[PDB]
């Protein structure tokens, strides 16, 4: 009856768009879903045998233009071990720190990983921890379609082996991961357009067993609503 | 200029390295 | 005979991709390709007179959601003016500010704005600025074909009517535009896989008539030297 | 932290 | 190398 109450449920699994870039550059993207989560690793052999689905971390390549650069971004991804581990229980995304790389994250824009204020935290190793509550989300996503508030933030940025590049170009950092849980950048964009007029719009959630939804802003807002009542503060 | 890479496991400092030989 | 040699013929255009963002969002993206080149113009239209192609930056829209901020961003439109020029003259790019919003510029990364270097200047209003140079463009192209430099930077952003955002997130500015002339990029990505092996690999330089080369390492560093022994420097 | 427009004229 |  509430179709945003299917990102919740037992059993569901939401996709997320992984994009690394390395010293500033796109040099992958690739759409997981899986239970488990996923596991940014950098060989694909040594650890077969963790839980999350393996996202293997592309080598650099072997050029002569840039190889002492990508020597390092290559040493990097050798660290890895059994990976950056990303995954959703509930209402709320863990990380763990799997392997050597010592790795910072932050909740920022989709385009700039660095809005200045510094990492929201080191990813834990001996222990998972939060990195994102969708509880807030769906506060502020509200508050922003009554206009009372900025878009919230969904982009996970994990920087990978290197302290967070505060007051630092982030194009310089070695390997900067972007993880997007797609449906919340469904809900931001949905919203976005629902301020326009209340035309009905089209979102996919890019979540398990959830089709299409056409809905106006006022049935939108009305399902958000309902949703946040029974989340958990 | 360089890097400085943040991975543990990279053993101690040459000074804080006992010298055995 | 020299493929390369092209990018400076007389009567030949650049293709140019222009990026706008409005508070870090992409709203806009063109390929614009024009003897005059370019300007950039907030839909005042107001003179027909004027040369470059104009290239119209979109209303940012009427939300419930950023209702305060789009009204920013449509004010800075609304004080294009003539707009902001953009044209280039063989090896040389050039920008004037033709309306009333002062406009800041670098040349940088594809991804990223501010390096943290601040602006490398101001678009003047009453004479050409000059923003760009092939010369040693392709000097630093060639060093980078030879592993003892970087790839040189080729992405034009232009912060209009606002300070440059130095030292401050990018994403905060109302009106960031992005201007790569294609042949750059494709320049730098044919080196950058050429390094990799003595094969073949294809480069389209986008400009008029242009049609994907096929070239050795060995064949595209000819030619770029060959390239760069016909330009000027001061 | 309102944005400091910088347009001449007016 | 170039780190700039």
């Amino acid at each position: 009856e509430n179709p945003l109450k299917r990102l919740l449920v037992p059993g569901e699994e939401w996709e997320f768009e992984v994009t690394a870039f390395y010293r500033g550059r796109q040099v992958f993207q690739q759409t997981i879903s899986c239970p488990e989560g996923l596991r940014l690793v950098g060989s694909e052999v040594g650890d077969r045998t963790l839980p999350g689905w393996p996202v293997t971390l592309p080598d650099p390549g072997m050029s002569l233009t840039d190889r002492g650069v990508m020597s390092y971004v290559r040493h990097v991804l050798s660290c890895l071990g059994g990976g950056l581990a990303l995954w959703r229980a509930g209402q709320w995304l863990w990380a763990q720190r799997l392997g050597h790389c010592h790795t910072y994250w932050a909740v920022s824009e989709e385009l700039l990983p660095n809005s200045g204020h510094g990492p929201d935290g080191e990813v834990p190793k001996d222990k998972e921890g939060g990195v994102f509550d969708l509880g807030p989300f769906i506060v502020d996503l509200i508050t922003f379609t009554e206009g009372s508030g900025r878009s919230p933030r969904y982009a996970l940025w994990f920087c990978v082996g290197e302290s967070w590049p505060q007051d630092q170009p982030w194009t310089k950092r070695l390997v900067m991961v972007k993880v997007v849980p797609t449906c919340l950048r469904a809900l931001v964009e949905m919203a976005r357009v629902g301020g326009a007029s209340s035309l009905e719009n089209t979102v996919d959630l890019h979540i398990s067993n959830s089709h299409p939804l056409s809905l106006t802003s006022d049935q939108y807002k009305a399902y958000l609503q309902d949703l946040v009542e029974g989340m958990d503060f | 200029q360089e890097p400085e890479l943040l991975i543990s496991g990279m053993e101690k400092p040459l000074p804080l390295r006992t010298d055995w030989s």
